[PDB]
């Protein structure tokens, strides 16, 4: 009989039961997007916007309603902080509920194309046999395609009729869902332009609908359709699935350099916001403005917000993760509960001293202090018979200014320590540890384990796409080559031209 | 009746010509000094 | 070490005692046991690549080959067709006894060299 | 309770093995 | 500078050479491709 | 106490050990290539300690 | 087969299997307008990279504002 | 030791589904003959 | 078995092969030898002279470190070594 | 406006097409010259 | 029958070296791919990119040259010659690493040459495309290792480097940052490795040693012809022997090739994955309830936690000289260390 | 309206079985260290 | 609510088992 690879090939020649196959698909798919919803809502904790955002608690599919404008729930809470909203009908319970009856209705249709199969539209009128016209239904899915992108860009996106989309400063402190114009200049390929999307969806629709329409009135060249065996539908399955994959591709680049698309309030700031000290940057480029205007060391740290200096931490970085380390990263670090302050290590000479901070690659790293013109002063010895940098020897102190230490200082040498070994991570935090039952080891975010996913998948695409593709070309072979294949024409010189028997010497 | 130049012709210098260059390069370097 | 964790160790500890990285013996090791992946898969192309048509395209192609059947159940000259154009002819092999002769020698001599 | 799942697996392979060689799809010649 | 037709020189005469030694077997090959 | 220094490192599932990092640990450095089969032993705790296992496998 | 009036509808749409253009037909506008989409996603693609870099376009973050 | 108590029912069904699917398709593949 | 190039056993034993290759191939090795004698293989490639890598009293590596500013960074090292 | 790099991209842009012109205007020219004989 | 069919003509022609369509897109690319590490090697420095020689013009010996990859500041830039880092000047391009992106770029698109070759040859033949299909691992290695890794780290800096020397530093650097050998996909990519290799020895032995007397010579390889249509060994003693010696034996010619291909195959698919994750030091580096057991109980010691201690000490000593662009300055008391040693 | 006569017998014999097993049981043996963690 | 967590094994394993019992019984009563 067929073997088990092989048991869904009985819908290669059957229109009916193929319609019914990919109804049923869409239905799991769609069920599955509406008990995830549901999962999440009854696991997501929305009190604290600002040090227990989404991305912290392994929300996944939360950020994507948020992205394009679902905010609130039926209990009241939004997810910006507001309280009391009513969002009406397109919670993100009616958006899990919605997809829900959308699955029961998707399973129903397969039912009734899974029993009704031969239906005479599927039949070839000339020649009696199942026929699909590929070339036109393209043409047709293609026009669909157009219209939808389109509106989608231009009533959804604009808020000409919808609510818009994310959006937010460069250092995702105040995003919200805004209506965004579309940028049609040169900076609309800048892909940390919010009006680039809106434009790409217009335009790209309307080339849809015009190539739609070309790809309905115009057959295709005899020499195009038979290089691509456009009469079986296994070139579509090969083609589409290179799409697929190119696609994934994309969005797996996107997620992990981060985009428009990709805001950091929804999936967790990037690697290389970490690596390039992205917010401490800012951070000290506020702190010295107070100090310009005239404010102490105190006063400037502590008009620092809690949310950008969460955001220079390292435990908040995607790379810090691991495979097997599952769920969300409240269960690694804690769930913070506040700044600690900012650490301010000094030697016995009231040198400032800076704590060399790890690098993303490092499981562990050394605890080195440095002054402003990094030479080392101070570090905490591994072989102790002959240090010369100890913090016992060089006297360094810590003191905090801003959040939950402000004007606190600390002498002793364990406690200055202790700091140190924290300070590696970036700005110190309160964690709570056990209500998580925390372990104390980092993982990754949702632009992580996203990113991780969609290039894996990717990858495999591509081998799928190479098998299909090879099925097409090679059909008439697939079952074995010719048992007449004639011995002069695999050996050399007997054709000139190879596989030509038109080209005989 | 054989050609000379061919398609193989070309191949087979493509590779050849650079390589004794190459090779010549590398020789004179075991003479060089600090 | 009689053990995963264990090997990885005596691997750790090998190459920072004795730089096998380093040494040729090692080298001549990966050669054969890389090249004999590779020809494991390109002889099982090659073989595959070049089966007769005995089966439908419900079944297995694996049917059409019969325990200790006397015929050959692939094509050997449109394997070396393929193959020696894919290089160029004389790359190829069109002897079996040869062909299979070296499939045995190339990693059992890398082998016995990291040995 | 992962000693014995561990133990478990490794048992069921071998039980395997013991079917996969005195209870074989005898080879017949052709 | 120099040193470029210095290096360049030994392979014009080679090429030279070459040219010469076999200028009409091409001839032959050429033409004889009507 | 693979490397003789009575520092012993536990290789078996029942002492804390998965399929990764299990092993069968080689016999004590302070054997070196001494032949060590049961009966050289005092006691079977005895060869345990000191890897005999390793040699008789 | 069975008929629908849904079926009966939608005819037409299934109707011209196998119906080609003689031989090269639209092939070459093809080809045009695949070379100006590849140019068109290199640029996209270098700009991304900073390989092309175009006054006013600021590929940062920071052109959230 | 202190590992993942999901990891257990993890390893069953990881085991016992796929197992389960090879066995449905050989019996009745026996039963054909 | 043959695609009509003329076989290699019968170029290579030939009499005008010899006389052409024995002029050919001495003069590539000689050209390349040239290439590093001369000294020009430093200046189109760029590397370093063995005096080249360090200035007197320095020991610190010229390493890029500026992405767009590269180019110049290393002109800037190398204006350093005279 | 018209940056340095956006004159290299054309530079660039331009040299291959001088790459795919001249290989295929060679290749054209050999396969006329060099038939097949059916 | 115009330019284009005249074209296929003549790509397409029985000749030594098959050109085809595809050799159009394979030998500008190998060829450069190729050249330009035989040039890099022998003439171009890695001083300003890495503070390393690196090739035979410098004293480097084959073992130590490479092509080595740009510096970290370059980021991720595709390094065109004509880009705005070398702009234009082929000197500054090889100092700046332009050399390394020449190449893996040329080498993606000639190794999509090859397959498209192997299509192409597979088709004009009448062969089945295994072959194209089996190559499909080496592609997938090529791209998850030399672009997808470095793409998903902060620069083609930490790629592999092309050279001996070179690629064994890429393997330790794995052991020390990644704890490689202990992901499972790369353990499933050794045993497809070692098991092609058990299967290559395995099956031209036993072919070798159940030969029919086909031939009077002592030298049995004469007594095959590649047009007789029997079987040149016996499928038959081989199953016996294998079942006696080891219990089970192959009785399907056609499913011991197909295996032949599937198991190296699938090995290397499945450390190209393995990979990907590395990408985004999404490592199996640690078993957490070890760590627990371990930091709560001091006697508490396996293979497990010894290697660790092996890999922070590869951390610590090489990446000051491995990383010279983070400045990373260790003093002696920092640096772990056993006793003595 | 007819039965439908693209259906087929699917077949698993009892060597795929054995092969499959063990795959199965293999990897399980494998990935549950990891599982567990 | 803090139950018994072998619950859920027991209880998936109570579903599955004799589930899958009935189901090869089934299948194979078909095919032949
Ligand atoms: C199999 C078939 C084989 C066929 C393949 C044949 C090979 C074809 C050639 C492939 C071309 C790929 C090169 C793309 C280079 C790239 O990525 O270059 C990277 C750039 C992004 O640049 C990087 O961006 C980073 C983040 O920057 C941002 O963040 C910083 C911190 O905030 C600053 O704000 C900065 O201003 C801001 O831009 C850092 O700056 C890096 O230094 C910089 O290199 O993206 C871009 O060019 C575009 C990236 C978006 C497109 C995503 C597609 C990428 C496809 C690979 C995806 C794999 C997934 C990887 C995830 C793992
Ligand atoms: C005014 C017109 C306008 C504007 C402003 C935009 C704006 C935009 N377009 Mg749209 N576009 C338009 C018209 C427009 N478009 C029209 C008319 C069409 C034709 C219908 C398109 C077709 C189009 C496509 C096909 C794509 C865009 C994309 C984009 C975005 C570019 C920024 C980005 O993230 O790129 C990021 C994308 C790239 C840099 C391309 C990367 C290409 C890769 C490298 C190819 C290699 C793949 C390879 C197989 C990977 C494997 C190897 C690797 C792993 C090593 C931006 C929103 C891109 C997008 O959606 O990104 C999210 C995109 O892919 N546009
Ligand atoms: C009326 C239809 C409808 C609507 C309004 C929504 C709305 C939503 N869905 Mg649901 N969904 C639906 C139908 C719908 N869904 C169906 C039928 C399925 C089954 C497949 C699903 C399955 C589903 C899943 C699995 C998930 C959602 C999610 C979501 C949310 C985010 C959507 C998003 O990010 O899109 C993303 C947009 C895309 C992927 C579009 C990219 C398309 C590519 C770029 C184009 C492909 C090529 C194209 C044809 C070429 C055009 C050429 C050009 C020239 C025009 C949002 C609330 C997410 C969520 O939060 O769930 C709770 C989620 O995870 N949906
Ligand atoms: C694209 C898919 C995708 C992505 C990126 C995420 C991402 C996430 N999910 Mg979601 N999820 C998904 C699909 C996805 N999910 C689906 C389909 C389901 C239904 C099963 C769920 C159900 C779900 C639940 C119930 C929960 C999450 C949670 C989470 C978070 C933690 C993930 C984690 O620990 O990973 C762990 C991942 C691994 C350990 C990797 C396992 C992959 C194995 C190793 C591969 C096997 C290889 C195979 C043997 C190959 C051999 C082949 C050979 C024979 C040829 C994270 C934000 C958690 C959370 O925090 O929620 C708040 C949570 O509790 N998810
Ligand atoms: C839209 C995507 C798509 C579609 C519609 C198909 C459709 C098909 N494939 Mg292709 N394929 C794809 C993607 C796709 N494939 C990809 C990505 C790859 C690379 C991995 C392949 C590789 C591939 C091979 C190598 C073969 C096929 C074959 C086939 C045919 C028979 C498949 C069968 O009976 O499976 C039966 C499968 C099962 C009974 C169980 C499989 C269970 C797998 C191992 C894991 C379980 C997956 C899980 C349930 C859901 C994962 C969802 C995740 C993707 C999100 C059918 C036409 C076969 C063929 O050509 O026959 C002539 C064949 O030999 N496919
Ligand atoms: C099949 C051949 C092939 C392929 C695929 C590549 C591919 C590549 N090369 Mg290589 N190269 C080749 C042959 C090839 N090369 C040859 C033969 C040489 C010797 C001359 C070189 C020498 C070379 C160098 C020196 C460099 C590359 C580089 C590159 C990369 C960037 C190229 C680029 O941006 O193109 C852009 C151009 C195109 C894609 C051409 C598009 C043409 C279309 C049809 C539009 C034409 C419109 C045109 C402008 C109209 C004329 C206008 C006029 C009237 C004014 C890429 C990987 C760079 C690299 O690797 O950097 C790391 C690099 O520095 N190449
Ligand atoms: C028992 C020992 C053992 C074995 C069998 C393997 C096996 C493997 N290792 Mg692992 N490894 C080991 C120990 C071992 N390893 C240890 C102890 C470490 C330390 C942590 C590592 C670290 C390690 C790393 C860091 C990597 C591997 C990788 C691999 C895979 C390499 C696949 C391959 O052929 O790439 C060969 C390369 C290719 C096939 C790519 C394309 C090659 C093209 C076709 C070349 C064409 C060249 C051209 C024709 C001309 C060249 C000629 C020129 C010389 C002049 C393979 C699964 C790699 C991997 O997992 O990849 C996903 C990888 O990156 N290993
Ligand atoms: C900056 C741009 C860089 C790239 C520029 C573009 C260059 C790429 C194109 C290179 C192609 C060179 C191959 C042709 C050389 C040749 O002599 O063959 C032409 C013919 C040779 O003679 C003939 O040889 C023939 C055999 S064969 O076709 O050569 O195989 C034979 O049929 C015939 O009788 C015989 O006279
Ligand atoms: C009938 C009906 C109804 C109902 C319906 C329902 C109720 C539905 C449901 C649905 C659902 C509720 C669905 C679900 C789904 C799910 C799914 C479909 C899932 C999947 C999963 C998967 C696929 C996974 C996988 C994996 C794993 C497991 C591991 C890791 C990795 C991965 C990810 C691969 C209503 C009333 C409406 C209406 C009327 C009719
Ligand atoms: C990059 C580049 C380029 C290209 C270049 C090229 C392409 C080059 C080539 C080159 C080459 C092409 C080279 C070669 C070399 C070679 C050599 C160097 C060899 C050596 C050899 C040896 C040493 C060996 C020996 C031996 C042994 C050991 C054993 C056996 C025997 C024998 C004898 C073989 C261009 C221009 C575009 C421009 C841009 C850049
Ligand atoms: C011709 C008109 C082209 C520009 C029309 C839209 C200009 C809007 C400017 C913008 O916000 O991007
Ligand atoms: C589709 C195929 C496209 C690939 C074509 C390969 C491109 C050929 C490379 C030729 C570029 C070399 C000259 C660049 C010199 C630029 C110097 C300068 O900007 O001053
Ligand atoms: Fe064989």
């Amino acid at each position: 009989g067929l073997p088990w690879y092989r048991v869904h090939t009985v819908l290669i020649n059957d229109p009916g039961r193929l319609i019914a196959a990919h109804l049923m698909h869409t239905a799991l798919v769609a069920g599955w997007a509406g008990s995830m919803a549901l999962y999440e809502l009854a696991t997501f904790d929305p009190s604290d916007p600002v040090l227990n955002p989404m991305w912290r608690q392994g929300m996944f599919v939360l950020p994507f309603m948020a992205r394009l404008g679902v905010t609130g729930s039926w209990s009241g809470w939004s997810i910006t902080g507001e309280t009391g909203i009513d969002p009406g009908f397109w919670s993100f319970e009616g958006v899990a509920l919605a997809h829900i009856v959308l699955s029961g209705l998707l399973f129903l249709a397969a039912c009734w194309h899974w029993v009704y199969w031969d239906l005479e539209l599927f039949r070839d009128p000339r020649t009696g046999e199942p026929a699909l016209d590929l070339p036109k239904m393209f043409g047709i899915h293609l026009f669909l395609a157009g219209l939808l992108c389109f509106g989608f860009g231009a009533f959804h996106l604009t808020g000409l009729f919808g609510p818009g989309m994310w959006v937010s400063d460069p250092y995702g402190l105040t995003g919200s869902v805004q209506p965004v114009a579309p940028e049609w200049g040169p900076d609309g390929f800048n892909p940390y332009n919010p009006g680039g999307v809106v434009a790409h969806h217009i335009a790209a629709g309307i080339v849809g609908i015009i190539a739609g329409l070309f790809h309905i009135l115009v057959r295709p060249p005899q020499r195009l359709y038979k290089a691509l065996r456009m009469g079986n539908i296994e070139t579509v399955l090969s083609s589409s699935i290179a799409a697929v994959f190119f696609a994934a591709f994309v969005v797996a680049g996107t997620m992990w350099y981060g985009s428009a698309t990709t805001p950091i309030e929804l999936f967790g700031p990037t690697r290389y916001q970490w690596d390039s000290s992205y917010f401490q940057q800012e951070i000290n480029r506020r702190v010295q403005a107070s100090l310009a205007s005239g404010a102490t060391l105190e006063e400037a740290w502590s008009a620092i917000p809690e949310k950008l200096a969460f955001y220079d931490y390292i435990g908040n970085n995607p790379a810090k993760g691991g495979l097997f380390r599952t769920g969300p990263m409240n269960k690694g670090d804690g769930i913070a509960q506040a700044w600690k302050g900012h650490a301010v290590f000094r030697n016995k000479e009231g040198e400032e001293l800076f704590v060399r901070r790890m690098p993303a690659f490092f499981e562990s790293f050394p605890v080195i202090l440095t002054d402003k013109n990094g030479v080392v002063k101070a570090d905490i010895p591994f072989r102790r018979a002959e240090s010369k940098y100890s913090f016992e020897q060089q006297g360094v102190t810590v003191s905090f200014y801003g959040g939950e230490l402000n004007g606190q200082t600390f002498t002793d040498p364990p406690t200055v320590k202790s700091y140190a070994r924290k300070a590696i991570f970036g700005e110190i935090f309160e964690f709570d540890t056990e209500t998580l039952n925390s372990d104390g080891i980092f993982r990754t975010s949702p632009r992580g384990w996203f990113t991780f996913a969609h290039a894996v998948f990717a990858l495999l695409f591509f081998f799928g796409h190479i098998w299909h593709g090879a099925r097409t070309l090679f059909r008439d072979v697939f079952s074995g080559i010719d048992p007449e294949l004639s011995p002069e024409q695999v050996e050399w010189g007997f054709y000139q031209k190879v596989g030509d028997v038109t080209t005989r010497r | 009746s054989y050609p000379i130049f061919t398609v193989r012709w070309v191949a087979v210098h493509t590779l050849a010509v650079p390589t004794i260059f190459f090779l010549g390069a590398i020789a004179a370097m075991q003479f060089i000094q600090r | 070490p009689l053990g995963i964790s264990g090997t990885f160790n005596f691997m750790i500890v090998f190459q920072a005692e004795h730089n096998i990285l380093m040494h040729p013996f090692h080298q001549l090791g990966v050669a054969g046991v890389f090249g004999g992946a590779l020809f494991c898969a390109m002889h099982g192309s090659l073989v595959t690549s070049s089966l007769i048509r005995e089966t439908t395209e419900t079944e297995s192609a694996n049917y059409g080959y019969k325990f200790g059947q006397e015929e050959e159940t692939y094509n050997i000259v449109a394997a070396h067709g393929y193959f020696g154009r894919l290089i160029f002819q004389y790359a190829s092999f069109n002897n079996s006894r040869s062909l299979h002769f070296f499939l045995a020698a190339w990693p059992v001599v890398g082998v016995w060299f990291t040995a | 309770m992962e000693t014995i799942t561990y133990v478990f697996i490794f048992a069921c392979i071998i039980a395997l093995f013991f079917f996969a060689i005195f209870f074989r799809e005898p080879p017949r010649i052709t | 500078d120099w040193r470029v037709l210095v290096v360049l020189l030994p392979v014009l005469l080679a090429a030279g050479w070459a040219v010469r030694n076999i200028l009409p077997y091409a001839v032959k090959q050429v033409q004889k491709l009507l | 106490d693979i490397d003789g220094i009575r520092e012993p490192v536990s290789g078996s599932l029942l002492y804390g050990n998965n399929i990764i990092t299990g092993a069968v640990v080689p016999s004590s450095n302070a054997i070196g290539l001494h032949f060590y089969p049961i009966w050289e032993a005092a006691s079977l705790d005895e060869w345990l300690y000191n890897g005999g296992p390793y040699q008789l496998i | 087969a069975r008929r629908t009036w849904l079926g009966d509808i939608l005819r037409p749409l299934n109707s011209e299997y196998g119906k080609v253009a003689p031989g090269w037909g639209t092939t070459p506008l093809m080809a045009v307008f695949m070379g100006l989409f590849l140019v068109f996603l290199l640029i996209i693609l270098e700009i991304y990279n900073s390989t092309l870099i175009l006054d006013g376009v600021n590929v940062s973050w920071k052109a959230l504002g | 030791m202190e590992v993942n108590q999901l990891g257990l029912i993890a390893t069953a069904l990881f085991v016992l589904v796929p197992s389960v699917f090879l066995i449905i398709l050989y019996v009745q593949t026996e039963s054909q003959q | 078995g043959t695609t009509g190039e003329r076989p290699f056993s019968d170029i290579i034993t030939s009499v005008r092969y010899w006389v052409i290759h024995s002029i050919t191939i001495p003069a590539l090795f000689i050209a390349g030898w040239l290439f590093v004698s001369t000294g020009l293989a430093y200046d189109v490639f760029g590397t370093p002279r063995p005096d080249s890598y360090y200035a007197q009293e320095q020991r610190s590596i010229p390493l890029v470190t500026d992405r767009f500013e590269a180019k110049q960074q290393v002109e800037t090292f190398l204006e350093q070594l005279k | 406006t018209i940056t340095p790099s956006l004159k290299g991209f054309f530079i660039g842009l331009l040299s291959g097409a001088v790459v795919l012109g001249l290989t295929f205007a060679v290749l054209i020219a050999i396969s006329q010259i060099d038939k097949v004989q059916r | 029958r115009g330019w284009f069919d005249i074209l296929d003509d003549w790509l397409k022609r029985d000749r030594f070296v098959f050109v085809g369509w595809s050799g159009i897109l394979l030998f500008p690319c190998a060829y450069l791919a190729l050249g330009g590490w035989l040039t890099g090697t022998t003439f171009v420095t890695s001083w300003y990119t890495h503070g390393l020689a690196s090739s035979y013009l410098e004293g480097c010996n084959f073992l130590t040259v490479a092509v080595s990859t740009p510096a970290n500041s370059m980021g991720h830039s595709l390094l065109l010659l004509w880009g705005p880092e070398a702009q234009g000047d082929f000197t500054r391009w090889c100092q700046l690493g332009g050399l390394w992106t020449f190449i893996a770029l040329h080498g993606a698109f000639g190794l999509i040459g090859f397959m498209l070759r192997q299509f192409e040859i597979a088709r004009l033949v009448g062969v089945r495309p295994y072959n194209a299909i089996a190559f499909s691992a080496p592609i997938a290695v090529f791209v998850s290792v030399f672009l997808i890794y470095p793409l998903g780290q902060s620069s083609w800096f930490f790629a592999p480097s092309f050279g001996v020397a070179a690629i064994f530093r890429f393997l330790l650097f794995f052991q020390g940052f990644h704890n490689w050998t202990l992901n499972p996909f790369h353990m499933m990519g050794v045993a497809g490795v070692l098991g092609g290799a058990l299967l290559c020895a395995i099956h031209g032995a036993t072919v070798e040693n159940t030969l029919f007397q086909d031939g009077e010579g002592a030298s049995t390889f004469r007594a095959f012809n590649p047009t007789q249509a029997e079987e040149t060994y016996s499928m038959v003693t081989a199953n016996r022997f294998w079942s006696q010696i080891f219990g089970i034996a192959f009785s399907n010619k056609r499913w011991l090739h197909f295996f032949m291909l599937f198991v190296p195959v699938t090995g290397l698919w499945m450390s190209a994955i393995g990979v990907v994750g590395l990408a985004l030091n999404l490592r199996s580096y640690d078993f957490i309830s070890q760590e627990i057991r371990a930091a709560e109980d001091p006697e508490f010691e396996t293979f497990y936690t010894k290697n660790l201690l092996l890999n922070e000490g590869i951390r610590a000593w090489m990446a000051p000289q491995d990383q010279p662009h983070e400045n990373f300055v260790f003093p002696e008391e920092v640096l772990p260390r056993g006793n003595a040693l | 309206m007819e039965p439908n006569p693209n259906r087929q017998p699917v077949e698993l014999n009892r060597t795929s079985l054995y092969l499959g097993l063990l795959l199965i049981l293999v990897l399980a043996l494998l990935f549950s260290s990891y599982f567990f963690n």
